[PDB]
């Protein structure tokens, strides 16, 4: 018995809050996505997970506004509720002002609502991650915890065993920024592949990937272009 | 409010080569009486876009404060000069405060004019901004802005908005807007933009009883927000038949 761990309200002796950080080891529990991007673009990729044979994949990425896409990690329904407020945003933002909203307002925003939900014992923090992949005068890739922060990254990667694929980002930082766009999707992809199970593969059913960019509004990679970039994956990796 | 009690009169701004020029009248008056004679009535809402207002005045002034404050929390959260709000984000705004208030027929008695430059592409003034200094009050030249990179804005108060290349409120929409349709050019130099808004301001002030000819003149340039040195309008009248004596003219019939 933690005798500190029950209420959300409550801090540990060490000063810590434990339903908060439960609500974030739900998000090691999600499938892998990463995000990179170089001076012009950037590129989402992550694995869809599969309930069984029968089933279809459970999407991982979703778009939020012509140039704001997101994918996250944790309980889906946490995500769909978010997933709702930054698309509504976004969408006020422009019938109001009629303008693209600030990207760092609306992420601001979002962690304003993670936090809300952590102090009053009657709610609960959102048990999700947000990555958030945007181009707004540059490219920019975001983050949101459960506890109410968030961060601005140059890659990025969460979910089960993402450290693997993370190893791999840290390896090759240095080379996403001046490489061109397909360089860019073979490397989110092999950071992706990184993450795999011994046994599993990256299929056009369970991968999934967007590319959002100066003059690229988010967009999902079609099956025919997503399976020929697996090949070239598959093949280089052969090497 | 339910009506107008105090009221300024006229605004006129202008497109040319190196930015925005508005004028209005330092004049507000209680009815027919000329009650304040030095009011300002075009406000700075940041370095590149500025406020000026017709009509009643403290709905200029709420309008004024709501736009300050949504100016200085801008401020807080920017990160970098492309974070600063435009011309035509407050434009947006302020057509959708006048909207709002007319569906609950609650208007704010005023036409006000939104402009400013539209680009941040032209000077580096949003870097590092100061709002209780003013360093212009350095020895560099104006850049000549592109006129779709400016920015002139109209609201009336059933939300009505539009843009145009010179816009004119009050009598000025009669009066001055004759003669800018007629004549206003594109990229016209600081002289002839004064020249013309002078001419209109001239017949303003003879024809429009609530005008004055006590002018303040405002640009927004590369140097940002410039406020210039008030001035009197010397207006003479245009024919010798006005001055003519009275008792030179037939004594009889309806001479008058």
């Amino acid at each position: 018995r933690n005798l500190y761990d029950t209420d959300n309200i409550i801090y540990s002796p060490e000063g810590r809050l434990y339903q908060v950080e439960y609500a974030s080891e739900a998000i090691k529990q999600g499938t892998c996505a990463v995000a990179i991007k170089s001076k012009d673009y950037v590129v989402v990729s992550g694995l869809k997970k599969c309930i069984s044979k029968l089933s279809f994949p459970q999407e991982k990425i979703f778009k939020i506004d012509d140039y704001i896409g997101i994918s996250m990690s944790g309980i889906t329904s946490d995500a769909k509720v978010l997933t709702k407020f930054m698309q509504n945003e976004c969408l006020s933002h422009k019938f109001l002002y009629n303008e693209n909203i600030n990207i760092e307002s609306l992420v601001r925003s979002v962690a304003d609502k993670y936090q809300k939900n952590t102090q009053k014992s009657s709610k609960r923090a959102f048990g999700v991650g947000l990555m958030i992949a945007a181009y707004h005068n540059e490219p920019c890739i975001f983050e949101t915890r459960p506890n109410g922060s968030y961060f601005e990254y140059d890659a990025l990667s969460f979910g089960a065993r993402s450290h693997a694929s993370k190893t791999y980002l840290e390896k090759n930082l240095h080379l996403f920024e001046e490489c061109s766009l397909e360089e860019l999707i073979l490397h989110c992809l092999k950071a992706l592949k990184c993450s795999l199970s011994s046994e599993s593969e990256l299929t056009i059913s369970n991968t999934a990937l967007a590319v959002v960019g100066k003059n690229h509004p988010w967009q999902e990679i079609s099956s025919l272009q997503l399976e020929e970039y697996l090949s070239k994956v598959k093949m280089d990796a052969e090497q | 409010t339910l009506g107008p009690v105090v009221t300024g009169t006229s605004v006129i701004a202008i497109k040319y080569k190196h930015g925005i020029m508005i004028a209005a009248d330092r004049k507000a008056s209680y009815g027919s009486y000329a009650k304040f004679q030095n009011v300002e009535r075009i406000f700075k809402i940041n370095n590149k876009t500025v406020m000026g207002f017709s009509g009643e005045l403290a709905d200029a002034q709420y309008l004024h404060e709501l736009l300050t404050r949504k100016n200085i929390n801008n401020l807080s959260e920017k990160k970098r000069k492309e974070d600063m709000y435009t011309p035509q984000h407050y434009h947006s705004y302020v057509s959708r405060v006048f909207y709002v208030r007319k569906n609950r027929i609650d208007p704010l008695f005023n036409n006000i004019i939104i402009a400013g430059i539209n680009s941040q592409k032209y000077d580096n003034n949003d870097d590092n901004v100061l709002l209780y200094t003013n360093k212009n009050n350095n020895n560099e030249e104006y850049k000549e802005i592109h006129k779709d990179d400016l920015y002139i804005g109209f609201v009336d108060m059933h939300g009505t908005n539009f843009c145009d290349d010179y816009i004119t409120t009050g009598y000025a929409r009669y009066f001055a807007l004759t003669l800018l349709r007629d004549h206003y050019k594109d990229n016209m130099t600081e002289e002839e933009a004064r020249i013309l808004i002078n001419e209109c301001l001239r017949i303003l002030y003879f024809r429009d009883a609530t005008s004055s000819n006590f002018i303040q003149i405002v640009k927004v340039t590369s140097k940002g927000v410039e406020y210039e040195e008030p001035y009197i309008l010397p207006c003479v009248l245009n024919s010798a038949d006005y001055v003519y004596p009275s008792t030179l003219l037939p004594p009889a019939g309806c001479m008058w």
